[PDB]
């Protein structure tokens, strides 16, 4: 304070998870990939773990780049 | 029965806790201070427990 | 080694007691609501704004350890708990003193800075740390049971209007115990200190204690009442000690009025409980001589003494300088007797056949106590007969009870 | 009244400011004897609480093998115990003597600091610390008396060089005696105001105590504390309380009080030298004093405060009527002639009552008639209670 | 000190001129000496109690180096309002008293 004056003076309902996806056992029953995606899983996505995805189209495969260990 | 046993074992430790003095209040003071007289040990100015 | 030299002059505490402390604001004059009082008050306000801004700035950049709540919180840590109550025996130095615990053991301890050094006198109750016994405070001594007994807490309901016939007697007592306090300017412009002491003497029941009751009713000073027979003690020296302590309490509660009622009873009555005989009473008398007018400077302490036997008092006790005024209380005359009867029957419900003129000559040596006793007993006769109206027969039977038998 | 509204606004702001100032400044409370926070050296106190250890007061009793290099000291720790200890390394061996109080630690009880001798707090308070407001100019009619009193109790301390050169031993005691109101304590109060040495006021009734041997003990500590000073004055007001003559009435009549007088007599002139103490005794009953106390070497000078003469009474009238708003032509010589044998206290009352007759009459100036009425009221009307007639026989 | 005492409260420009003239001629190091503190006092005494007659003088004091300039202007400004009671003037002095330096910088 200055001197005294003297007398004079909107959380989203969803989230996209990349691959790999850190997914809870509880997220399993609520996680499902978008319908329009080119890939479709073999077993239901609520099972979890490693799932192999079927390929509807035959375009260029946009894979993920492996990360070197620390 | 479990509470009776549990209280019995804890009593042995409790009974080893030092006893409390017996004093007489002369007057109350500010900041929860009380002037007391311990029976053989004269006067003291003591705190007051929060309870 | 060399003895420590104190920097404080003397070994006694500061005489001033119970001041405004840091709130001793100046007496701005005049009290009238005008410009310069506003101007004077503004200057007081201005410096406070300066004071407020300066203090805030220092504490703002003061270390977290050094804060007003932190230092006070620290002070408890240095004091610790419990705080042992001791007795100050001697002040060796400014920060050093000898104190004695309740067990009778003395310790040479250090007086901490936060203790009020001006309150320290030998014999005072001090607060000591439980572990290191260092002086960490001074316990304000509670009011002694002896202090409470002398002090008249509630002013008596008897006023000057309830006194009849003692016009001159009332007037003389006012100039020595009432006028100096209410109107001190009259004395100052005249260049005289007020009459020092006063004694009220006369036959029993003449109104000596009543005038003191009227004095205590309309006084702004502390009133201490002591009967002369209370100064006769069971042990040697306690008689002089009680007189010394009685006038010490008067000095603390200045201004004060000390009423030594029935002063002659100290000598006219001999009790076996008083170990020393007439010799111990004489020592008590000599102590009272010192208090009334002695070496010690006396504050605003006014002394009133009452006695029905003034011939038995030591003349040195009532000498001028000690007791300046000797007000005589004569037996009431016809005019006063009628006034006393009207005073004590004002709240009564008298009958049409009761005349006060006949009751005036109930006895030749009639006093105010006899008149009040006649009325009080007369009402008691009506209370026995379940009546609110006091008849002449009730008063007639009253005289034969109090005055006779 | 146009500023009544503005007064209270700045008064309330001021009162809020002191309450606000006291919040940060502190100093609230004092019942535990707390000094204002401006005097709190908490940094030093924490060091003091650690560096300076507490010391128990003990009295040395006997020094064992003082000649050798291992001197053992026997100490009496009040009510605690008795210990055979050695001196600390920070205190000289010659600084502790037998029978003196010492400070000892709580671990090995080694003597750490010599201490002053124990003195009763009541005796300590008996010394005067505020000098009275009475000077020798306030005493009238006592010219010759005052010079005799000063030349024994004031001159030797002020100018000691004029006595040692001629080999003069000045008297060390003065007895002031006279009827009440003659000015015995007034002159003593003048002595204390002017004196620069220590002045101790003792009242004879203060030496009367409940237990046996106290009055003698208090006298012993009184002179013991007086001897700890280069020059001292002890005033014994109303010495006749304890100074009465010894007698044997079969029973133990005044035996304890006589011992108090005997101890006082021993200190004044006994085997040991008294010191540089000059005692001053005042009494209105000198006929009752013990012959040994009324003897030179204990009471060398006997200054009599007799009733003032006409010149003296006129002087006292001027002293007390100095600040009065008296008339121009007040005949004070006449007033002194109207009270032949009257004490100075009566003259003061005459002056006070003279202004009382004028204050009663709502007059700001006291006429000569008021003094005439004052003499009648004081000297004549109050002559029944006068202490002069009985006390001139005693003096 | 002397010429300030002879011409105290007179605002004599002749004594004023030299007191400035000696002050800024002196080197920064010798201004550390405490006998140089008497030069502003002589200037202050020469304007003792005048009040609003120092701004021209205070203008000349800005040229003088620090911390003596802090010392110099404070001394003359105080002497200008001596015996005036101006609460506004004592407002700035405590503002100097508010900022505490961890001696050489706090000489003023
Ligand atoms: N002059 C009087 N006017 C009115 N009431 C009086 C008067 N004198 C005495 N009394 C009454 O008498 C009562 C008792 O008398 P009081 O206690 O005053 O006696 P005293 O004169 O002090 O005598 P003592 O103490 O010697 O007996 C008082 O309470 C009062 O009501
Ligand atoms: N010589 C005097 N000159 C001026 N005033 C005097 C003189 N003598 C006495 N007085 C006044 O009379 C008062 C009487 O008190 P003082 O102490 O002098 O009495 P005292 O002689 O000690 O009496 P007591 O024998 O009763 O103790 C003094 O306070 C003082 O005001
Ligand atoms: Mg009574
Ligand atoms: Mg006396």
């Amino acid at each position: 304070v200055s001197t005294a004056v003297l007398s004079i003076t909107p959380e989203p309902n969803f989230q996209l998870l990349d691959n790999p996806a850190r997914v809870m056992p509880a997220q399993l029953k609520v996680l499902t990939m978008p319908e329009t995606c080119r890939y479709q899983p073999f077993k239901p996505l609520s099972i979890g773990g490693i799932i192999i995805l079927k390929d509807t189209s035959e375009d260029i495969e946009e894979l993920v780049e492996p990360v070197a260990a620390h | 029965l479990n509470a009776k046993v549990r209280l019995l074992r804890e009593e042995l430790q409790l009974l080893q806790e030092q006893g409390s003095y017996v004093g007489e209040v002369v007057r109350a003071m500010d900041k929860k201070k009380v002037l007391v007289k311990v029976h053989p040990e004269g006067k003291f100015v003591v705190d007051v427990d929060k309870n | 080694y060399e003895p420590p030299v104190p920097t404080r002059v003397g070994k006694k505490k500061k005489k001033t007691k119970g001041p405004d402390a840091a709130s001793k604001l100046p007496l701005v004059t005049p009290h009238t609501q005008c410009r310069l009082k506003l101007l004077k008050l503004e200057r007081i306000k201005d410096y406070l704004l300066m004071e407020e801004e300066f203090i805030r700035n220092q504490e703002q950049m003061k270390p977290l350890e050094e804060k007003q709540e932190e230092e006070r919180s620290k002070v408890d840590d240095l004091r610790g708990t419990p705080m042992s109550v001791g007795t100050l025996e001697e002040i060796i130095d400014d920060n050093h003193a000898i104190v004695s615990t309740s067990v009778g053991s003395e310790h040479y301890v250090s007086i901490l800075s936060f203790v009020d050094k001006d309150l320290l006198e030998p014999g005072c109750s001090v607060l000591l740390n439980h572990k290191v016994h260092a002086v960490i405070g001074v316990l304000m001594d509670d009011t002694d049971p002896l202090v409470t007994v002398m002090k008249v807490e509630k002013a008596p309901q008897e006023t000057y209007a309830d006194i009849g016939g003692l016009d001159n007697q009332i007037q003389e007592i006012k100039e020595s115990v009432e006028l100096p306090l209410t109107h001190p300017e009259y004395y100052e412009e005249m260049g005289i200190k007020p009459p020092k002491g006063v004694i009220l003497y006369g036959p029993p029941g003449t109104g000596k204690t009543l005038l003191a009751k009227a004095v205590a009713n309309q006084t702004s000073a502390t009133f201490l009442r002591v009967v002369g027979s209370e100064l006769i003690q069971k042990y040697l020296g306690d008689g002089p000690k009680l007189v010394r302590e009685l006038f010490r309490v008067a000095e603390e509660h200045a201004p004060s009025i000390v009423f030594i009622d029935e002063i002659d009873a100290i000598g006219t009555k001999r009790y076996d409980s008083n170990s020393g005989g007439e010799r111990e009473i004489q020592r008590t008398m000599l102590e009272l001589l010192n208090q009334l007018d002695g070496f010690d400077s006396r504050g605003d302490v006014k002394v009133i003494m009452a006695t029905n036997r003034i011939e038995t008092l030591d003349p040195a006790l009532i000498r001028p300088g000690r007791i300046d005024r000797k007000i005589e209380f004569p037996l009431p005359d016809e005019k006063t007797k009628k006034r006393i009867f009207q005073i004590h029957t004002s709240r009564m419900t008298l009958a049409d056949d009761v005349t006060l003129d006949d009751l005036i000559m109930a006895k030749d040596d009639l006093s105010g106590a006899d008149i009040k006793a006649i009325c009080t007993e007369a009402g008691l006769m009506a209370l026995r007969e379940r009546r609110m109206k006091v008849t002449n027969e009730d008063f007639k039977k009253s005289k034969e009870n109090v005055l006779y038998k | 009244s146009t500023y009544s509204r503005q007064i209270k606004q700045v008064e309330d702001d001021i009162q809020q400011l002191l309450k606000k100032i006291n919040e940060l400044t502190g100093i609230k409370e004092s019942d535990t004897g707390l000094a204002p926070p401006a005097l709190w050296d908490l940094a030093a106190d924490k060091q003091t609480l650690q560096s300076e250890q507490p010391l128990q007061v003990a009295r040395c009793t006997k020094i064992i093998n003082a000649d050798s290099e291992d001197p053992k000291y026997i100490i009496n720790v009040k009510q605690f115990a008795k210990f055979v200890v050695d001196l600390s390394d920070q205190v000289a061996p010659t600084d502790i003597e037998e029978g003196m109080r010492v400070g000892v630690d709580r671990n090995k009880y080694q003597i750490h600091i010599p201490l002053p001798p124990k003195i009763d707090p009541t005796v300590t308070m008996m010394q005067v610390e505020e000098k009275p407001d009475v000077t020798y100019s306030d005493v009238g009619g006592c010219k010759e008396q005052i010079e005799k009193l000063r030349e024994v109790v004031e001159t030797p301390l002020l100018h000691p060089e004029r006595f040692v050169n001629l080999g003069i031993e000045p008297p060390k005691g003065v007895l002031l005696f006279g009827p009440p109101g003659t000015g015995k304590t007034l002159c003593a109060r003048a002595v204390a105001n002017r004196t620069d040495a220590c002045f101790i006021r003792v009242i004879g009734s203060e030496l009367v105590q409940k237990y046996v041997g106290e009055g003698a003990r208090m006298v012993r500590e009184l002179f013991e504390m007086a001897r700890t000073k280069k020059a001292c004055l002890i005033f014994f007001d109303e010495i006749d309380a304890i100074g009465g003559a010894r007698f044997d009435d079969g029973a133990g009549g005044d035996n304890e009080v006589q011992r108090t007088m005997l101890e006082l007599i021993n200190q004044l002139d006994g085997f040991d030298p008294r010191g540089n103490i000059k005692v001053l005794m005042a009494t209105n009953r000198p006929d009752t004093l013990d012959p040994a106390l009324m003897r030179p070497g204990r009471l060398d000078r006997k200054i009599e405060f007799s009733l003032p003469d006409l010149e003296g009474r006129t002087h006292i009238f001027k002293i007390h009527a100095r600040s009065m708003s008296v008339e121009r032509d007040i005949r004070f010589e006449l007033l002194a002639r109207l009270c032949p044998n009257s004490t100075g206290a009566e003259i003061r009352s005459v002056c006070t009552e003279a202004g009382m007759f004028a204050i009663r009459a709502r007059r700001k100036i006291a006429t000569e008639k008021d003094f005439l009425e004052a003499v009648n009221k004081v000297i004549k009307s109050y002559a029944k209670f006068s202490a002069t007639p009985r006390y001139m026989t005693y003096n | 000190l002397a010429c300030g005492m002879i011409a105290v409260g007179s605002c004599n420009g002749d004594v004023t001129s030299t007191i400035l003239q000696t002050i800024m001629e002196k080197s920064e190091t010798e201004l550390k000496d405490t006998y140089a503190r008497w030069l502003p006092l002589g200037l202050g005494l020469n304007h003792l109690g005048k009040g609003e007659a120092i701004e021209a003088i205070l203008a000349a004091l800005e040229v003088v180096s620090e911390p003596f300039r802090s010392f110099a202007n404070t001394l003359v400004d105080v002497c200008a309002y001596a015996g005036s009671g101006n609460v506004l003037k004592v407002q700035q002095l405590l503002h100097i008293c508010s900022e505490h330096f961890d001696a050489d910088m706090g000489a003023h």
